[PDB]
């Protein structure tokens, strides 16, 4: 095996081209390796980006084929990425590997994560989820704010001013391939309830100095 | 294009054998490898040439490839082999599977609570619908969302969140789906359908409601 160390800026805006590279210990550039970049989107699986020799040929996956350069500097047994015209699509963790004689992946760098900041401080949309009582137990109806389109994290939830937390669930957020945040936050109460008590979930997302309370009534 | 499937997730009791599985066609033709990925590190090989072990990889794993099929089999399976298992196929060219979660079973299985809510009158008067489902208490903690527009698979508009672990120890998810109000109002429902350890929960929401 061999040691493998990629440095990098990981934070970088959208649209541009990415840069990272790769160093190798106890190995040598020559003989049959190809010297690869995998990435692995967060959640989702590995993707074979690309892989070049030490006299510098070149395989790129064709869905980028077209956008990404790999380069080595055998003097210093280094290898080096770089991809054009990215997205936060391109947001990912990236790896440097060594592919061995029959076609395995026998050594492999400790990864660099990609957070492309495409987005900027934005204020959520507030919307209500008016009560429902098709999924939950008897006598009791699930109403909640469904909290969409924010950035950065973190945003918080109360029901009721805080009065109101028997039956809360507030889900973890969903990163968006637009590179913004939605939760959803959820109660459930007494059926007998909705037609005198007021719920109401206020949200505050203090990165933008932005706060909704959201009154949630039934629909008819 | 060259494509190798594996199941998503499969779950054990300590101390049974785990078979993880990764099929494509005339992948017998290929060579296939395995490898181990615990959270936020990289992947490990545990197969390679389709049956060989890495010198320090456990004698309990082993692999084979026949039948157009690769298997990867840990026998006696240890908390520890709790990971994402990913095929790999060579032929010059590299294709790797989707992935499998590998879950070393802890507790009692719990299938999901699902709740789907749809768009909010207020949102379609801002022009958009996003279509809410929340699953919530089960375990392992892996699950497929799938969203039907009447009958048939959506092509797009999907966002799905990883499972986290809840305060109970089991798992929550959330996925969303995004529609023109047009794409909404234009159909007789829109359909959640989780999947959870081969069952399968499948909610129903409608314009008119
Ligand atoms: C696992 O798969 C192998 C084939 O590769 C088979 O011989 C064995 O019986 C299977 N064992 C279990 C427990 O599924």
């Amino acid at each position: 095996e061999v040691q493998l160390v990629e440095w990098g800026a990981g934070l970088l805006k959208p649209s541009e081209t990415l840069s990272l590279t790769c160093a190798v210990y106890g190995g040598s550039f020559s003989g049959d390796y190809w010297w690869t970049w995998i990435r692995q989107p967060p959640g989702k699986g590995l993707e074979w980006i690309g892989e070049i020799d030490h006299t510098g040929n070149t395989n790129y996956n064709p869905s980028l084929k077209s956008r990404l350069t790999l380069s080595v500097d055998m003097s210093k047994n280094h290898f080096s990425l770089k991809l054009t015209s990215v997205t936060a699509a391109d947001t990912a963790l990236y790896f440097c590997a060594r592919q061995e004689g029959l076609g395995y992946y026998d050594s492999w760098g400790q990864g660099t994560l990609v957070t492309v900041s495409s987005a900027s401080t934005k204020g959520p949309s507030v919307f209500p989820l008016a009560p429902s009582s098709k999924s939950t137990s008897g006598g009791t109806a699930a109403l909640g704010c469904l909290v969409k389109d924010y950035f950065p994290e973190p945003v918080t939830v109360s029901w009721n001013s805080g009065a109101l937390t028997s039956g809360v669930h507030t889900f973890p957020a969903v990163l968006q391939s637009s590179g913004l945040y939605s939760l959803s936050s959820v109660v459930t109460v007494p059926s007998s309830s909705l037609g005198t008590q007021t719920y109401i979930c206020n949200v505050n997302h203090k990165p933008s100095n932005t706060k909704v309370d959201k009154r949630v009534e039934p629909k008819s | 294009s060259y494509e190798l499937t594996q199941s998503p997730s499969v779950s054990v009791s300590p101390g049974q054998t785990a078979n993880i599985t990764c099929s494509g066609d005339k992948l017998g033709d290929r060579y296939a490898s395995w490898y181990q990925q615990k959270p936020a590190q990289s992947p490990v090989l545990v197969i390679y040439q389709d049956d060989r072990r890495p010198s320090g990889i456990p004698e309990r794993f082993s692999g084979s490839n026949s039948g157009n099929t690769a298997t990867l089999t840990i026998s006696g399976t240890q908390g520890m082999d709790e990971a994402d298992y990913y095929c790999q196929a060579w032929d010059g060219t590299t294709v790797f599977g989707g992935g499998t979660k590998l879950t070393v079973l802890g507790q009692p299985k719990a299938a999901p609570s699902v709740t789907l809510f749809p768009p909010s009158s207020e949102e379609l008067q801002a022009n958009k619908a996003t279509l809410v489902c929340l699953i919530s208490d089960f375990y392992p903690g892996a699950v497929t969302v799938a969203w039907k527009a009447d009958s048939s698979p959506v092509k797009a508009g999907v966002e799905t969140t990883t499972p986290s672990k809840q305060s109970n120890n089991k798992y929550a998810a959330s996925s969303y789906l995004s529609l023109t109000p047009e794409q909404w109002k234009s159909h007789r429902s829109y359909s959640c359908q989780v999947t959870h350890e081969g069952s399968t929960v499948e909610k129903t929401v409608a314009p008119t409601e």
